């Protein structure tokens, strides 16, 4: 019954955002709550931020 | 009677088809969002829109198009 | 001298040591504004900074960010990514158009930028591709445009005004060029007072942004966002 078909593929880049789910191999899961700024962070002696 | 993938759309404007070649498939590497047209195909009842388009909600960017014959029936530009 | 009237720090040495690592030294604070001043400016530091990034990208053969073209050892998003990376200089404009064009087997650096003369290129060494093969040629046109702060490709197409043609890559802009800053308060010998500190801001850039430059751009927009207070209504 059919004589043709036409497949298109549609590539799309997700980011990090609030919601999504991380976790580790230790089982700790959990959701993004908050992106803070870099300069809102804790940062060392050297000034690095985690 | 048999229903054919053609560039032309009843009832929608010229930017519709911007993206869609003179096959009436969307150029590979075009962007697209919601609503748009992907191949343009149209049904007899003088025709009916029958047309693939994107799911709303989902954008992205055409990296691939494959097209699929079945033998007797002539192949277009982008086969 | 007095209890009314503050001593006014003032910048005293710029210790280079790299291109990119860099000290500045700001004497005599007077009991408690060292910290203050050292945490407001590492604020607007790391977040205030305007900077030079690229922004779009076109590659001669290229049609989109998931390709490859033949001859190079890597991907295009790769080819973007090393991009990204890319630190230039711009006097002049906050807007100008490279031309890179590369042949033969070996790394395309950054050393392959036509010659723009208001541009000055701090990194020539930064490779962004890897020719394989012989008679294969790169031609690309890069995008620069100057900023502030991280405008991702979402927020710049939202405009949807442009419409740009198919091969028309866009790309993340961090326009930040400051990327690590560490104050440090400690004591200052100033004459006889035996009470007064000096602070060090040791700052690590891309070597697009003169240290003091940053420093006195860091003041003034304290200044700027404090003048409502001062005014209060």
């Amino acid at each position: 019954g059919v004589l043709k078909i036409v497949k298109v593929y549609l590539a799309v880049k997700r980011r990090i955002q609030p919601g999504d789910k991380m976790a580790g191999r230790h089982g700790n899961k959990g959701v993004i709550s908050k992106i803070n700024p870099i300069e809102d962070m804790p940062y060392d002696e050297n000034g690095t931020p985690v | 009677g048999p229903e054919e993938i053609t560039a032309d759309i009843p009832n929608v404007g010229e930017a519709a088809l911007s993206k869609l070649d003179e096959s009436g498939i969307v150029y590979i590497g075009a962007e697209v969002t919601g609503g748009d047209i992907l191949v343009g195909k149209v049904t007899p009842k003088d025709v009916k829109d029958s047309s693939l388009r994107v799911p709303n909600g989902v954008s992205g960017t055409v990296i691939d198009v494959q097209v699929f014959t079945r033998d007797g029936v002539e192949k277009d530009k982008r086969a | 001298g007095s209890v009314t009237e503050f001593l006014k720090p003032r910048l005293v040495d710029i210790e280079q040591v790299s291109s990119t690592h860099a000290k500045v030294t700001l004497e005599p604070l007077e009991r408690g504004f060292g910290h203050t001043l050292g945490n407001a400016l590492r604020r607007i530091l790391l977040s205030s900074m305007p900077g030079c990034a690229v922004t779009e990208v076109e590659i001669d053969g290229v049609l989109h960010e998931y390709s490859t073209k033949e001859g190079v050892q890597e991907d295009i998003l790769e080819i973007l990514l090393n991009l990204k990376g890319l630190a230039v200089r711009v006097q002049g404009k906050d807007e100008v158009i490279l031309t890179l064009n590369k042949s033969g087997i070996g790394p395309v650096t950054a050393a392959d930028i036509t010659h723009d003369g208001d541009v000055e290129i701090v990194k020539p060494q930064h490779v962004i591709c890897h020719l394989t093969d012989e008679n294969a040629s790169i031609s690309m046109r890069i995008k620069v445009q100057r900023g502030r702060g991280y405008v991702p490709a979402s927020t710049r197409i939202h405009s949807e005004e442009d419409e740009r043609p198919i091969g028309r890559l866009l790309v993340d802009a961090c326009y930040s060029p400051v990327e690590r800053i560490a104050y440090n308060v400690e004591a200052a010998r100033v004459e006889q007072r035996t009470d007064l500190d000096k602070l060090v801001i040791e700052m690590e850039t891309n070597g697009t942004i003169d240290p003091e430059e940053a420093i006195r751009r860091a003041a003034t927009i304290l200044a700027e966002q404090l003048e409502a207070f001062v005014d209060l209504r």
